[PDB]
Parts: C-alpha cells; structure tokens; sequence
C-alpha cells in the first residue's frame, strides 16, 4: 500500500514501441506514461493488453487479472510460454510476472491484486529496468471498494463508489513514471501504466473513467460500433488523445530525420475532415461532394482500412516496426499529394480513381509486407508518379 | 442477427476434426457478404434502387436468401455441421469468385458448386 | 446529444419538441413524396420535348456575301406552383419556327431545375431530422430520465441513513 | 422585360442576332461574360454543347437562380448527351429510378 | 445551474407575486437585462395596465398584451421553425419575426452602463412602443396590399434604424420618437 | 385549455332536460374542430399557407376565433348555457356542413345559422 | 470560449484613459455578431451552405475568422491592447454599417 522510494521523477519523453499502428503513430504512450483504455464489453480492452504484453520494448511486464475472466488467465499461461522471441530465444513468460484474481474469486482480493502488481513493478523499476504494469481491469477494483464501502456503512459519493475513489486512483498512477532509482548509481527506471476500464454501458461519464482521465495523459477510448464492423483495434481516432504526441513528435521527427509530426498531423487532418464530410454525405449525398472533397474521403478511407486496422491473430500485421510505419504513411500521403496535383491540373475525380485501380491495391496489402522487404512500400511512391503521369496525359 | 452477435471462443471449435476444414473460411466470407448486403439493402430504401451498382443489387439479393434460407430454418429443424456448411457454400455461388476475397483459391476450387 | 441540464422541466420540453419534430418530419417527407409526383410527369414531358427539339434543332443547324446580308429586326412571368416559383432562306424559316420552340423549351427546362432544387432542399431538410435532430432528442431523453431516477434513488437512500441518526 | 444572350460558334448561332439577341463568340472568358449579362438581368442564356463543357462550374452555380435560365443548344456538328445528361442525372438523383 | 426547480425558488414563487427569471442563453448573447419574457410573469400586470391606461389616457394594457402576444407568437414560431427551418415561412409570418426582433433588440435590450438606456420614463416607454407596435400594425396593412416580404423591409431600413436608437433620445427630445409614426406610414 | 382537461361525469350533466339536446353533439364537434384547426395552423408554419386548402383556411380561422372569442370570455363574464351553445354554433357555422360530421343532420338543421 | 465567459469588474477598467475610448462598444458589438455567426455555422452544417441566408452567410465567415485569427494566437504571443482592439474592428468591417447597431455613429465614424 506504500510505494517504493526513489530519488526523483523524470519526464517520460521516450515513446514506447507497441507495434500497433493506431497507437505508435497518433496516440503514443511514453515509457513511464499512463494510458487508460475505457471501452464497453467486447470492445477490445484485453486484446490490446495482450498485444502490449508481447510486443513492447520493455524489460518486464506485470499483468494484473483484476476481476476478469478465468479463461482469460488460462489463455495467458498457455500462449506466453510459446511466444518465443526470435533473437534471444527466451519465451515471453520468461519476461513477465502476472497476478490473477478473477471475478468469481474473493471480491476484496481484487484490491490486493492491484497493489501487489504495482509493488512488483516498482521492485524491478529500481534495477533500472523499464517495467510495464497491466491492470485488467481497474473497474473491478473499484467495485470491491464500493462493495467494501457499503459494508463499512460509509457515505457514498458518485454512483455508490466511496468518496475516496479519486485519491486511491491518484495514489496508484502517480506510483508510475520514469524515475531516478535509489542508490549511488543514479540509474533510470520506469513504470508504464496500461490500465483497462469497464464502464457500464460504455458510458465514460461514470466515476472511475473520469478520475482516471484526470491523472493520466493517454486515453485510448474504445468504441462499440468499431468492434461491430470488425475494425480492430477498436480505437476511436476522434475521441482518443495523447498529451505526449507533441513531445513524441519532436523525438520521432529527429530519429526519422523527416517531418513525421507534420505527416501525422496531416493524416489527422484528413480523418477529422472525414467526420465533417460524413455528416454532409448522410444529409446531402456523396454524389454532391466535389472532386477534391471526395478525394479526401477516399484518402481518409485508405488511412482507415489500411493503416488503423490491425488484426491481432495475423502474423504480418500483429507487429509493425517504426521504420515500416513511416513507409506506409508516406505512401498513403503521397497518393493524395499527387492526386490533388492532378485535380488542380484538370483531371476529374473518377478519372484518377479508375486509372489507379492497380496501384490502390498495393497500398491495402502493404500491411503484410515483411520487415526484410520494406523496399516494396517505398517503391510505390515512385510508382504512383509514373502511373499518375500517364493518366494526366 | 449475426451482425451484433459474437462467439469469442469459436476458434477452438473450428478447423479439421472439430469442424469442416472450410469452417473458418466460409464463416468469414459469409459475414462480410451479409454486412455489405444489408448495407446495400439499406441504400435501396434511402436513395432508391437506382443509386446502387449491379454488384450492389447482388449483395442485396444475397442478404434476402441469407436471412430467409440460411438463418430461417425453423425451431424444430435440427441441422448438422455438414448440412450447415453445405447450405452456406451453395449461397456463396451467387457471388463471383473474384468477390470471395477472403477464401483462398484452394478451398474455392474444392467446395464451390 | 445536444447539451442540456437534467431537470424535470427540461424533460417535458424536449418531450414536446420531439413530438412536433416527428410530425414535422412526416409533413416534409409528404412534400418530398408530393414533389416527386409533379416532377415525374413534368420531367418525362421535358425529356421527350428536349430529345425532339434537340435533334430537330441540329438538323436545322445541319442544313444551315453572307456576311454583308446579316448586318441590318429587333423584337417571363412569375407563377407559383405549390411551394416553388415557376417562370412563364428556307433555313431562315426554320430558325423562326425554332425560336418559339426554344422559348417554350427554356421556360420548361428551367422549371424542372427549380423543381429539382426545391426537391433537394426538402430532401436534406427531411434527412437532417431523421439523422440528427430526432436522434439527438431520443438519446437526450434517455439520459435525462436516467439521471432523475438514480438521483431520487440515491436521495432517498441517504434519507434512510439520516433517519438512523 | 429581359434580354436573351446566345453563346456558341459563329456559324451555328449567327442568325439569332437577327431577332435582337446578344450573340457572343476558352473557359475563363465565357465564365466572366456569362456572369456579366447574368448580373444585367438576362432572361434566357442559350449556349452550345461545346462551349458549355468548358464551363460546367459556371452552369452548376448559375442554374440555381430562377431569373436567368441557361439552356444547352446543339451546334453545326451536334451534341453528345448534354441535355440528356443534365436531365437524366437530375432524375436518378431526385426520383430514384430512370423513366 | 439555473435550475429553478430547487425548493428555494419553488417556495419563493408560492409567496411572491412578480417573477423576474433570468436566462443564461440571453446573458451569453449579451442581451440585457436577460429577462426571459416567456418564462417570467407578474401578477400585477393586470392592475398596472388599468392604471397606466388612465395616466397617459391610452389603451396601454392591450398594446402591452399585443407585444406579449408577438413575443409569444415568436416562441411558437421559433420552436416549430428551429428544426423545420424558415424557408417555407409565409410572408405574413415573416413580418411577425421581424416585429419580434425589433421588440427584442430595441426595447428589451438595454444596457445600464450607458447613461441613457439606464432610465426610460413613462413618456419614452410609450413612444418607443408606439413606433414598434404601429409599425407591425400598419406594415401588416402593407403586406396585405399584395406586397412581397423582401420589399417593405428594404425600403424601410432608414426608419428601422431610427427605431433602433429610440432608447437614446433624451427626455426633452421625445418628439423625435413620436415622429417615427408618420414616416413608417408613409 | 380544453384538450388536456376532461370531465369524468359530464355525460349525465348535459342533455335534454339537463341543458339542451345539442350539448353532447356540439361538444364533440367543437372538440375535434379545434384539434384539426390547431394542426392546420401548424401546417401553415411547416408547409406554408400555400399547402392549406380552402377548408384548411377555415379550420385555422376557427381555432384562432375559438381561442379569442369562445374560451377568452373574461373573469367577470357570466355566460348562460343558452348563450354558450349558440356561440359554439356561430364558430361552427364557419366550417361547411361536410366538415361537421359528429352532429346528426336532424339537429344540424335545427340550430345551424 | 468567450460566449459563456464573462468579466464583471471590467466596465470600470476600460474606456478612455484606461485602454481605449471605444473598447466597450466594439466589445459589445463583437459578442452579439459572434453568437449569431456561430448560430449560423451550426445551421450551415445541418441545412447546407446555400440554404443559409446571404446576410447570415457573411456572418458565417465572420465567426470563422473570429476563431482562427482573433482567438487563435498561440501560447507565446503577447499582443498589445492597441493591436487587439484594432484587430476587432477589422473583424467588424465585414458586416455592413447598418448591422452594427450597438455602436453609436460617433464611434462608427471615427473607426
Ligand atoms: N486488435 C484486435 N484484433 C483482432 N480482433 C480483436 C482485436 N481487439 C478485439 N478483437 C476481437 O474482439 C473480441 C473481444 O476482445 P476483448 O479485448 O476480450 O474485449 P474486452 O474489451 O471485453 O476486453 C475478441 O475475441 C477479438 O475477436
Ligand atoms: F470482455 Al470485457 F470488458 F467485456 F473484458
Ligand atoms: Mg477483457
């Protein structure tokens, strides 16, 4: 119940490579940051945690099965001993300590499972390691406090939960962060908090989601409609945010030596323009859209089902390296860059679409290009110009 | 309604010896054909039948047989896993082989009537 | 949903707005179905007119010193149908015949365009009500009624605890 | 009382001037001249199917206003569906079935 | 939260006779004093109308009823027209909208900080009402002369501005306000 | 407002010997005439006055008069049952007979001016 | 968001000798036109751009520039009060002089 001591906290400015494209590009979580994943039932809260527990650049993962399904825990101790890292040969189970207290298990033990995990996450943080703590799910810990509060005959606050729910959550997430561990060595350890929230009916106005948003800087808001359309991971790009995107943008721009923040912002500008356009399409019609605006919806369509969608069970897409993300986003952006060049020169909308059918397929399959063949993606950029030039003439 | 329904453990039920080898491939292509078919059936009421292309009216026609023949079986009609998959394969023949983009060429040449 | 403060008074006001919204949606689509009826008879007439005059005007153009002779004879009412306003040498002989034929073609083709424009205004009027106004209210009423019940449910709950003091 | 303007090639629309019609003879040039007489309260603006394809934006915006009517006319060579395309597209988009 | 369903306000309105309900939507639009005309009321409005009818010897109780009716008719129109839209608004109904807009910005909208709008005397409150009411009454006769809506406004922007600064007229220069009745007729 | 107001014992109170034979019929006639006249006035706000027919213009004129002349009587105005029913007939005399369907022609030809 | 925001001590802190003579009249004129311009934009996105009235359509652009240029200035821009009030008139010069009813002729003429 008392967090381990450190020298001082440091600003988490090192973006974590999760392999998930909707995360590492638009809503990045920093090493030591806090990220909440609130979503309705079956929206993909756990699956996101299983991918992060297996594709993160961390030295140790701590998975807390707080009030979740018992089958969700047996699946861990079976698949993780087989997830072999092809470099070190050590299984993922060798790099992870998980704590499990399912739903039908004692209710008070849900609180103990949370504080047990973060304490272990702090014990290895002091060794200079980067530890990731997974809380699945924090909404069941909050029920144990509300259950305990009703037994103690205490005054309930918001929706029955005890009045001290804001402090208990703030006391937890502040125990994370990139720290200077104790000792004369001045070593840098970090704790990255990935906690899942299970609101009733998917309503984020519930107490535990709001108190979590106050103390964290990353919000991966899952959407039920996306989980129904087989859009996975079901991350809502309009509502989700990351306060690190600006700092990550500075760091990310430097290593790439490319204006990557201006490509993410431009890709975001297309997706926000898609939302404003879809309201007019349902009101007036898609045929009532101009050649430039209808191009924006098609370019935004390429951002959705080619970059944001990621299957968890498919090997080609389950992981995407940092260098692969740049080649993919550059090809999608180069499409609209030369397409607006053609519309301003006199080309029509459908003239560019029907004349680029073959090229438009190569982008949709770019997610399945192995890391040892990344030259295929970047070659589509030069290929697009050749196809565009003949179409213009 | 199979659109909002889901089975999260069906993977440990599909595949050979637990079901017909085509189970996983047929299931996912049937789902995408219905979702597009219902979506096309919605376009016919909001914007009329003239705003849908020739391939859109086929998916809309497929969704009618899917709900009336595949799902509609009767509360006293016990199908088997064989008859279920055979009834689903017969329904996929409406859609062209180029539209069955989620089934590999292998299972297509083996079961498609 | 539109931003609002949960109150019993706001619930009944949004309840009355939706009932008037639902009936207004019924009436604008009736105007949409109606316009589709007078447009369809006029459009088919225009299509047959336009086709006939087009080919006939071209064949007139097809059959058509010549510069000096053409140097030296210089010769729309507003009618409201429904909710829309509506406006009201052998080759030389063919030209004068076509010239009346083109004026009626002008005060008819332009009429169909004004029918299509008002059809489109009403269409998007109807569409917004079904896809934005009425659904925003329907979800709004759900949240309003939700809050009031749990509030009174939690309000009587503490009153039982205060009674024990 | 409003005036009538005609746009097209010299050979095809020349006799229209014998009745007191503003007969005129590139995209940006027709756009500025058509909007000029449109601002001068012109009744009907006849244009050929060849000059109108160069300025579809001008027609698309101008057709909405009731006072000036832009009508497509054939030339000495003919048309290629301009009337039908304007008519049939307004049908399929506002009715729901071709007639 | 502006919730007048609280016991404090509810118990208050059971013993008071006048209710000056303030509205947030009007206060944010810089409408002042932000008194909700539909929502507010006064149990003294009947007897004060009888007194005011006698002091200036004018039918004030019923010309006040006409102003309240216009503001009541707007709320009925505005609520049926928010969602439907005003494009199919009849020419006669549109005049009432421009009558209500004149009542709201010219008479009800008043700022305390400006020395002039702070006080309106009984002679000024009548003259401004006489201009706006006779306008809506005689311009009704203009629209019933086979006139389109667009027109009568466009040719009355000069009168309609003198109506705007009617609050600004000093108490001595009231003849300025009463002279707007003849120009609106002409 | 008479639309949400109801009287659970008005049937015995009104009739021959009670008030007059035309009490129950004119009540049900002016009741439906107001709801139709009120919806017609709203139709003039949604669809404009052009959508209102010659009959709808009378219904909108009825509601407006019924609000201002029938219910609006004054807090110091005692109207006898005889003066009340006759006023309802004058307000109902605006609509043609074809509009008045609830009232049988035996009594409709007795009091209608 | 300056529509629901308010300051109650400012009337005595503005005017000639404190900031600018005409601050109060511009200020009052700004909010009213922004409220209607925002009201018109919320209509453009629902009923269409063309459906909006031409007078309101000038306002629809009034509120657009009053958000991207007037309000949007960055977290490191120290603009002066003279540059702020001069910017405000430039946003009022769009609307015709007849629609500026809460600025007197004396303040309208001098600016
Ligand atoms: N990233 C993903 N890729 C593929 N499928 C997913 C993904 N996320 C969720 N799903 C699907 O959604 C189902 C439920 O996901 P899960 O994370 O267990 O939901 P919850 O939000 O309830 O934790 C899974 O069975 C899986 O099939
Ligand atoms: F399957 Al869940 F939150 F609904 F883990
Ligand atoms: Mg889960």
């Amino acid at each position: 119940r008392r967090g381990r001591p450190i020298k001082q906290k440091l600003n988490p400015d090192v973006p974590m490579i999760t392999g998930q494209r909707v995360i590492d590009t638009f809503f990045p979580v920093t090493k030591g940051g806090a990220a909440a994943v609130p979503g309705p039932f079956g929206a993909g809260k756990t699956v996101v945690q299983h991918q992060i527990a297996k594709w993160s650049d961390v030295d140790l993962v701590v998975y807390v099965g707080c009030g979740e399904r018992g089958n969700e825990m047996t699946d861990v101790v079976n698949e993780f001993p087989e997830l072999i890292d092809p470099n070190t040969g050590e299984s993922l189970m060798e790099r992870t300590v998980l704590i499990a207290n399912t739903s039908n298990m004692p209710v008070a033990a849900r609180e103990a499972s949370i504080y047990t995990g973060i304490t272990i996450a702090e014990y290895f943080r002091d060794m200079g390691y980067d530890v990731a703590i997974m809380a699945d799910s924090t909404s069941r810990w909050a029920e144990a406090l509300r259950e305990m509060s009703g037994r103690l005959e205490e005054m309930p606050g918001d929706e029955g939960y005890p009045a001290y729910l804001g402090s208990r959550l703030a006391e937890y997430y502040e125990r994370s962060g990139r720290v200077i561990a104790l000792g004369s060595d001045q070593r840098e350890g970090s704790i990255t908090a990935i906690s899942a929230v299970s609101p009733s009916g998917g309503d984020i106005s519930e107490p535990v989601t709001q108190n979590t948003l106050r103390v964290v800087k990353v919000f991966w808001g899952l959407d039920s409609s996306l989980a129904q359309k087989r859009h996975f991971p079901s991350i809502n790009w309009i509502q989700s945010y990351s306060l690190y995107s600006t700092e990550v943008g500075r760091y990310m721009d430097q290593i790439l030596q490319q204006d990557w923040s201006d490509m993410v912002t431009e890709g975001m500008r297309i997706l926000q323009e898609e939302e404003q356009l879809n309201e007019i399409v349902r009101l007036v019609g898609i045929d009532s859209l101009s050649d430039n605006d209808r191009l924006t919806l098609e370019v935004a369509k390429s951002i959705r089902e080619d970059y944001l969608q990621q299957n968890a069970f498919d090997d080609v897409d389950t992981f995407t390296s940092r260098e692969k993300q740049f080649n993919m986003l550059k090809v999608i952006l180069t499409f609209g860059k030369e397409a607006r060049k053609a519309l301003s020169l006199g080309a029509y909308f459908n003239e560019i679409m029907e004349g680029t059918v073959a090229v438009r397929e190569r982008i949709s399959r770019s997610k399945y290009i192995p890391e040892e063949e990344l030259a295929k993606i970047s070659s589509i950029n030069e290929e697009i110009k050749e196809t565009i030039q003949l179409i213009v003439s | 309604d199979v659109l909002p329904s889901l089975s999260r453990l069906k993977d440990k039920g599909t595949g050979a010896g637990k079901t017909r080898e085509d189970h996983a491939a047929t299931m996912n292509q049937l789902f995408a054909a219905y979702a597009q078919g219902k979506q096309a059936k919605e376009l016919a009421v909001v914007l009329g039948e003239s705003a849908l292309s020739d391939i859109d009216k086929i998916y809309a026609k497929f969704a009618e047989r899917f709900e009336n023949e595949y799902v509609n079986q009767g509360f006293y009609t016990n199908r088997t896993i064989t008859e279920t998959l055979d009834l689903g394969w017969e329904l996929l023949a409406m859609l062209p082989r180029t539209e069955l983009k989620r089934i590999k060429d292998d299972l297509l040449d083996k079961y498609l009537p | 949903r539109l931003n609002v403060n949960p109150t019993r008074m706001e619930l009944t006001r949004l309840k009355k707005q939706l009932t008037t919204a639902t009936r207004g949606h019924k009436l604008l689509k009736d105007k949409q179905d109606e316009l589709m009826r007078q447009f369809i008879l006029l459009i088919r007439k225009n299509n047959e007119l336009r086709q006939a005059i087009e080919k006939e005007t071209q064949t007139a153009m097809k059959d058509f010193f010549i510069d000096e002779l053409l140097a030296l004879e210089n010769v729309v009412v507003e009618k409201n149908i429904m909710s829309v306003k509506v406006p009201l040498d052998r080759s030389i002989d063919g030209f004068t015949q076509l010239l009346p034929k083109l004026l009626k073609l002008a005060e008819v083709e332009k009429t169909c365009q004004l029918m299509a424009e008002e059809i489109e205004k009403t269409r998007r009027r109807v569409n917004a009500l079904e896809y934005m106004t009425i659904p925003q209210l329907e979800e709004t009423i759900y949240y309003i009624k939700m809050k009031l019940e749990e509030n009174e449910r939690a309000e009587v709950t503490r009153l039982i605890k205060v009674k024990n003091m | 009382t409003y005036k009538i303007g005609v746009v097209g090639d010299k050979d095809s629309v020349s006799p229209f001037r014998l009745f007191g019609f503003d007969v005129q003879h590139t995209k940006t040039e027709i756009r500025k001249t058509i909007d000029e007489m449109a601002k001068n309260e012109y009744g009907v603006i006849y244009i050929t199917e060849q000059c109108a394809n160069l300025v579809p934006e001008t027609i698309e915006r101008y057709k909405g206003q009731l006072t000036p009517a832009i009508i497509l006319i054939p030339s000495h060579q003919g048309t290629l569906g301009i009337g039908l395309e304007e008519i049939q597209n307004s049908v399929e988009k506002a009715v729901g079935q071709n007639i």
